């Protein structure tokens, strides 16, 4: 019953989706951000890959846009490891695609970057609107 | 750790 944020944190990061259920069952913040770096559950289920937890999350009022202290977003960290149908998600639900990090990437230059040609293209497409 | 993010891979590294 403790610390239930630290706790969801951990969870979506390990992709433990039923632990993540019965933490927001029990009244887990689902806006819980870590103390050092300003991370949300969202960022990390969406960086580890896990779409099942990003949908829950989203559901429960995630906000999509939250920024950790390097100014990354969920968008951001998905286009970067290269998780197609997150980004799909992630666009769907309001993100973001001029977000710019603390250099001033947007998720479009971390795909560029990590060769994720797929996802750059959609990330282009959304930016014209 | 093959993931190109910046400064913040001390957190979310990982690959
Ligand atoms: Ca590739």
């Amino acid at each position: 019953g403790s610390d239930l944020g630290k706790k969801l944190l951990e969870a979506a990061r390990a992709g433990q989706d039923d632990e993540v259920r019965i933490l927001m069952a029990n009244g887990a913040d689902v806006n819980a951000s870590d103390a050092d770096v300003g991370a949300t559950p969202l960022h990390l289920a969406a960086w580890a890959g896990h779409l099942e937890i990003v949908e829950v999350l989203l559901k429960t009022g995630a906000d999509v846009n939250a920024v950790d202290i390097w100014g990354l977003t969920p968008l951001h960290l998905a286009a970067a490891v290269g998780h197609l149908e997150i980004v799909e998600v992630l666009l769907k639900h309001g993100a973001d695609v001029n977000a710019q990090d603390k250099f001033g990437k947007t998720p479009f230059d971390l795909a560029i970057d990590n060769g994720n040609e797929d996802i750059a293209e959609v990330l282009q497409k959304a930016a014209k609107l | 750790k093959s993931i190109r993010i910046g400064p913040g891979q001390a957190f979310y590294a990982x690959p």
